[PDB]
């Protein structure tokens, strides 16, 4: 995620756990009430 | 060649070979050899040998009419092989004159071809094979002296017959025994 | 080549050819050649279809040569027998059995593509089937049989009569999209819908 | 294209589909390989279920006498029902299974083909005359037990079946109730 | 070759064979055998006997004009079979002295060939397939004596004749029943 | 074409779900191939109980020799009975293997056939007159082992397949029982 | 060799091609000859992206020697169908038929790399159609039809007139990329966008 | 040979047949003939019967060659097709001495050929084609007493002619009509 | 044969062939012929690692006999496009198109293996282009063009005139790996760095 | 037929996870980009273990041939090259090319090293064929001085052997230095 660039002849491709974002732990598999009930992030 | 001396020394004897199958180039040089021999002599008769395993119906029909339209008589010989278009030719020989050497096999069937193209090609190919089978059964009718109905149900698939069966359904008049 | 994408949908994470998402919309695709191998699938597509919902329309894209025509009158039978009507679009192509397939579509659903070819030709032996004339005969009369019964069918889906449709399929008769709105094989050409 | 579409894990193409609600599909000529497939087929659907009838759909053109026989024999054997349907055609051996089913649950579609004919050799079978009277005694031996099968289940005499079969009878799906290889013409459910 | 010998012999009574399709090797042989009879004899006929499936339409328009041109008359016999061009050369020959053979078959269609390349050639293929069916249409038209309509719906697809046919239809002037 | 459920986990075709019943599947010709494969799940499906009968399909066209004798040694060794059923045809080697069962277990469809015939070479072996010598007292060997099979299981005399094998014999079902090949002919099982 | 690993998770056998990741950005790709299977796969993929977002663009890559007509216009009247505006980019040669759909992208959308060519030139029969003269009239007729389809579709996406594709096309008419853009098939040569 | 005895007595009478299409061995026994019957009689003309598909150039540039540096007229006879290299050596007869026969057809085309091997044979290639293209092109100019540009324009596809249209074009000086 | 390891990854397991291992460390291979599928998967590949990371060196490993002018001048310029900086390393070979590639690396990032053979020949017609001659001085006119384009890409990216690459690809101007570093193809004869 | 075993997975894929690269058929530019695929993967899984290569190979093309020969000198494992019944032509200058003291051969594999050739027939004109005969010199003289510097031969020494096929057994291509040690068999009875 943090460095989805645009792919191809298209878009622009300028456009650690600090930069974390309930979007990933979605895609790790926390479901997003757990998330939203962990508000402090620690790395 | 050889093989086309002793033909040509036989040809000089009016004696002439339906030796293969009958095609457009066997039955073209069969049709020039009787157009030449009845151009010699108009009253001797032309011998001609068939040994074929049957051929193209205008082909052997090429040769037939040859064979009716030359003056002298075609006096056909059933030699080992006379099948379709070369059964057809024997029994197409001057009446009387038609033999069967005694250990020839003569195969009659109704024509073969193959349906091909278009629906409306196929249907005026089907026609045109319905007037084929109907002339080449009126004509081993005529030649047999059998009923065209006899023809057609003897023909639908392969019938053969050996020298003394071909007798007797007419397609030769001797058998040859000396 | 064909990509494969993958749809997050009530599960998420189910890889998806787009074929399968097609079918997936009740849109079976006609875009090889109408032989019995295709036909075979077809006919599987268009029961699988009405079972799962038989009111529901399937749809059934037409880029096919066209083939055979047992395997014509296979996918016709089975188009003309589920309870879903079936919305035939031409892509290209629907030349043979395949515009048959497309004028089999049910009325006020043929579409076809504003550049898309709708030939219609009469039945032909593909290669020489050789016989006897008796075997030949049959043969003849089969593909008259063929030839009358693919315009007997056109007859019913053009409403034109079957002697119109014999005279037009004597020859190659190619259709554009707007010449079979007006013959009656399609009845939509499909304007283009680009937001642009 | 065959697509497919996942169940529940499990990814099924449309003959999967069919197979599970005991649709049996001969869609291809009768081989060794077909009739192989077709026989576990009518195996699996017996164990499965031997009251709940197994249908047949035949698109066929057709095949060997012996993968024939095998098909035969196997959807005669198995304890459900037979419902053949023609889809299309069914030519040869293919008519054969066609009127192999079970007596009121043969279908056809009203554009489906029947094509019945005699065996027949693909090619020449070379040999001594010995070895070709063998092949010509089982060639006869194949043909009078297709029409005694056909005997059997059009209800017609085998004589008959041998006057008919003598060239390519081609049946309609009308001409092949009344003839008695199917009995049902299988009527459009269009709702439409 | 025993087979050029007898053609040999005919060719010197004057009776030359269209017995093959009609392609360039065939053609240019006849045309050359017509060239020598008129050369030898400007007055005597050539017989040309016709057992031919028909053939390239430029090959049988040489042996058309060099029938023509030939100061003698060219008479034309069906053999068996007359179709396509060689029905054509059969309906070329001079009027009076067209001849069928009671069993020849006469097929009339229209030209047969093939479009090929860029759509630019096939434009232009296809304007000349125009003019030679048009020019093919014409002279069997004026051959037969039909109107160009009628040669036009009649060999659309294969149109076959009997001998009888093609002597009312007018590719033939007699039938020969010796 | 066959209904294949696929899936991580078993595909189950038809052919597993007869070999989960413990039927081994023979239906194409008996190559070096098919018959490996054949004797790997003749050993699994005696390593998974030597006690249950392993029921043999047949409906091969025959084939090769070693082939034949590679399954013919694994059926006679595993410790389970080996139930033949004749599906179509068991001509050749496959003939062989249908009597291979174990007496009282050896079936046939009442429409297979069963073809028996001596063996023959697959085209022309060139060589040597010695190297001939050989590949003749090779196929001698193989027509003898081949009759004392045959002698061993249709109860016959060797020198009586030696007469009957001497061109193709073809049996029906009924006349397969009767020689010796196989020991039931299967009824039709249809609650029709 | 294309790298591509196949994760399972006991769901699927899920495969995962650099052209899976491509139509993930809806990259539709036309890298082989423009054929029916081609053609039925493109197609399938402009319906998918279609439906996926109707707003976002489709892009086209387009690296392929061109081939048939209905092929051509099955994904021509599928490009010009959907919502959605086509990137077309040229890659390497956009011959033929891909030349067509190469100017058949979104006006301002058409784009070919430097050293890509345009290779336009009039439809061509593969082989020789044999026939009857009736038969060849025909397929004459449908070759014209299809030079006639092929220029004013060329007409309508390259702002020239019909007659100009015509004397253009007349012979193969190989374009670079900065002569497509002065003839109209493209719109932009792709500038490189290299770090370095 | 039959087809080589009638070439042969042909040949006697100073008619040669550019038959087949002209490859370099058709090519070579021509300019044979040529040679020959130039050696004969340098004051009878030769009469150079066309039937040609067209075939190589320098091939038919060998006939052209022949037939200008013999010092006896070369009658050139459109006989069924003149098309190609066999336009061309139509043209290239004698003025006063090009015929068609009625029926003929003219095809005058730019040569074919083919491009192969590395860039800079294919260089060598095309620059070998312009000077081909261009030397034929003056050739029919000069033969047709067209202009070059008329030429250029006219065989940049497949152009066709029948006896009348090649008359006014200036293939041929008449067209036989006997 | 081409053995598939399997890495126990976040989806169920990953299942994975040496190419894909090395792909994940932006490394190509450039190993077939140069064809259009060959060019189709390579830019592919290079527009994926491009999007993962542009500022990440890309680097694509050259075993080619080379191939198709366009299918070269696709990878080309995708190789010019990306963002990533393509380090070009020669195995073996790299003939023809091929070689015009190893020299389409970054500067100072075009590497060959000390016994990589670098093959520079002018563009070749494979097989004989029938037709007119208006046919052929179109062919011969766009081979000029392929020879003029290559000999102009192997100037900018060997330094050299594009005169001097034409006296010198007249014939196969086969250079080692050393001969290519002193002509410009490379800028590195890339020493073995085994530990050994 | 090669039977599996999953998650313990071919026998390929065993030896390969135990840095086992496979040479079994001809090299070509498939077989050698599958293997230097498999080189600079173990390289980069681990660099300080020792690849491992096995040759059952017939040799095959010469541009193919030094792909691998460089991509095995080229990565930082040591190549421990065993030959597997053959090593022809091309596999025996890999056989050669593994890492001394670590380049095995089983005692009954057969060793075949000989000259380059041209496999058929390249056309072209006499300045081509200058080209191409100056290249399979090239060729020749790039195998014996990479077979001189693998056997501690003299590369004059390489071309005398190599101007026939020189077949070296398992203990002739010990005395000739392509391999270093002729593997005993170690089975236990
Ligand atoms: C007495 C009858 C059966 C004569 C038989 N003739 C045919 O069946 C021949 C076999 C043949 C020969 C050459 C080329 C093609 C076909 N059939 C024909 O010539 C034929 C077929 N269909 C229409 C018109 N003629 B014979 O050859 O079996
Ligand atoms: C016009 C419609 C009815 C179908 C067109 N042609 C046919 O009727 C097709 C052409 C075809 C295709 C594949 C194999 C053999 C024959 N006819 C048949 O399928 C067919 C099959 N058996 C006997 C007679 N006709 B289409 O395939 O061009
Ligand atoms: C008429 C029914 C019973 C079967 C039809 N086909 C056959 O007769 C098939 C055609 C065929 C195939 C291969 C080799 C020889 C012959 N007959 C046989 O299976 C067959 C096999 N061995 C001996 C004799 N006939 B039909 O086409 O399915
Ligand atoms: C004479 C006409 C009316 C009927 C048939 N003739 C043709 O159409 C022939 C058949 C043929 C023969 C040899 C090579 C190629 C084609 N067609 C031509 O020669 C032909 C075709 N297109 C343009 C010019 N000539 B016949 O040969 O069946
Ligand atoms: C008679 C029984 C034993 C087997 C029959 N044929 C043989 O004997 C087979 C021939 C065959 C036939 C079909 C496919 C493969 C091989 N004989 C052999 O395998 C064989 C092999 N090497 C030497 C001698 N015989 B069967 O396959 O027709
Ligand atoms: C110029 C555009 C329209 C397409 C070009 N060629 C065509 O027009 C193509 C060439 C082609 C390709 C494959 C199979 C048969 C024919 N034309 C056709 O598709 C075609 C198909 N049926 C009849 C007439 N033309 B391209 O492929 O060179
Ligand atoms: C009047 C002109 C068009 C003459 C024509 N000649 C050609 O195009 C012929 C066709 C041909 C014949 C034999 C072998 C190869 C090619 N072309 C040539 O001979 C040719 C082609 N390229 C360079 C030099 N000569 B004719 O054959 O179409
Ligand atoms: C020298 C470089 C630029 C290219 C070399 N190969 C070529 O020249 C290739 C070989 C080839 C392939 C197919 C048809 C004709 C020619 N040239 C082409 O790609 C090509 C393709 N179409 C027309 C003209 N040239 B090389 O082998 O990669
Ligand atoms: C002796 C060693 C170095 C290699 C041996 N083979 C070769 O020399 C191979 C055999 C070959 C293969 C394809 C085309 C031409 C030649 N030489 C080459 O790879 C080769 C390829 N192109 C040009 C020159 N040599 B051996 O048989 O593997």
């Amino acid at each position: 995620r943090v460095g989805k660039r645009g792919l191809g002849f298209g878009a622009e491709v300028r456009s650690h756990f600090a930069d974390v974002m309930p979007e990933d732990l979605i895609k790790f598999g926390l479901i997003p009430e757990f998330i939203g009930r962990l508000p402090v992030v620690a790395s | 060649s050889l093989t086309d001396s002793v033909y040509e020394r036989l040809l000089s004897e009016r004696i002439i070979f339906l030796g293969s199958e009958v095609n457009d180039e066997i039955a073209n040089r069969l049709c020039a050899q009787i157009l030449l021999l009845a151009a010699e002599d108009a009253s001797k008769d032309i011998s001609l040998y068939i040994n074929s395993p049957g051929g193209s119906i205008s082909a052997g029909m090429a040769i037939y009419d040859t064979m009716v339209l030359a003056p002298c008589d075609i006096a056909t010989y059933a030699m080992g092989m006379a099948a379709s278009m070369g059964e057809f030719l024997l029994a197409a020989g001057t009446k009387g004159k038609r033999y069967a050497l005694p250990h020839a096999r003569i195969l009659m069937h109704q024509p073969l071809g193959g349906v091909t193209g278009s629906a409306a090609d196929i249907a005026i190919q089907a026609e045109q094979f319905a007037v084929i089978k109907k002339e080449m059964f009126r004509l081993n009718a005529e030649f047999t002296g059998q009923p065209i109905e006899r023809i057609e149900a003897d023909s639908d698939r392969d019938r053969w017959f050996t020298a003394a069966e071909a007798l007797e359904y007419g397609f030769v008049d001797h058998i040859i025994t000396r | 080549i064909l990509p494969s994408f993958i749809e997050h949908s009530s599960f998420g994470v189910k890889e998806s050819n787009p074929y399968n998402k097609l079918f997936e919309e009740r849109i079976i695709f006609l875009g090889v050649q109408v032989d019995d191998a295709s036909a075979n699938d077809i006919m599987a597509q268009l029961l699988v279809l009405e079972s799962l919902d038989p009111d529901r329309d399937i749809t059934m894209y037409i880029n096919s040569p066209g083939g055979g025509f047992t395997s014509l009158m296979a996918i016709y039978d089975t188009m003309q027998y589920v309870r879903a009507d079936i919305q035939t679009v031409c892509l290209g192509q629907a030349a043979s059995a395949a515009a048959v397939l497309l004028a089999a579509g049910t009325p006020g659903k043929r579409m076809a593509l504003p550049n898309a070819r709708v030939l219609i030709h009469q039945p032909s032996l593909s290669g020489v089937i050789q016989g006897q004339f008796s075997d030949l005969e049959i043969q003849a009369a089969e593909i008259e049989r063929m030839r009358t019964l693919m315009e007997t069918t056109l007859a019913r889906h053009t409403g034109k009569d079957a002697g119109v449709i014999r005279k037009d399929t004597d020859r190659d008769k190619i259709l554009t999209a707007e010449e079979a709105k007006d013959y009656g094989i399609i009845d939509t050409v499909l304007e283009y819908r680009k937001l642009s």
